[PDB]
């Protein structure tokens, strides 16, 4: 999940737009910004992920 | 609730394809030949920081 972030956002773009280059399916996925809820942490502050 | 400072920021933002552009036109005016120019540029166009 680190080179997946290379490939994807550094190179799936001009691949998939290259000459002849049909579709292009990525194995892995590009960097998200994941933010992981803590259910405890929450009602331990009186908060919904809302 | 606010507070504004000056800064420098850019009025035109390029892109050649996927990536952030930056167009440098020119020409090789009477003398040499349109691929002495290119050549030349490519040349020095692999000096530029990493």
């Amino acid at each position: 999940e680190d080179i997946s972030d290379y490939v994807a956002a550094n190179m799936k773009d001009a691949i998939s737009r290259t000459s002849g280059v049909g579709d292009v399916q990525l194995f892995g996925s590009q960097y998200a910004m994941r933010i992981w809820m803590n259910p405890n942490e929450l009602n331990k502050f009186q908060l919904t992920p809302v | 609730f606010s507070s504004s400072r000056w800064e420098y920021g850019s009025p035109r933002l390029e892109r050649y394809n996927g990536l952030p552009s930056m167009e440098i036109l020119g020409q090789a005016a009477p003398g040499k030949s349109t691929g002495e120019a290119m050549e030349l540029m490519e040349q020095l166009a692999s000096k530029l920081p990493t």
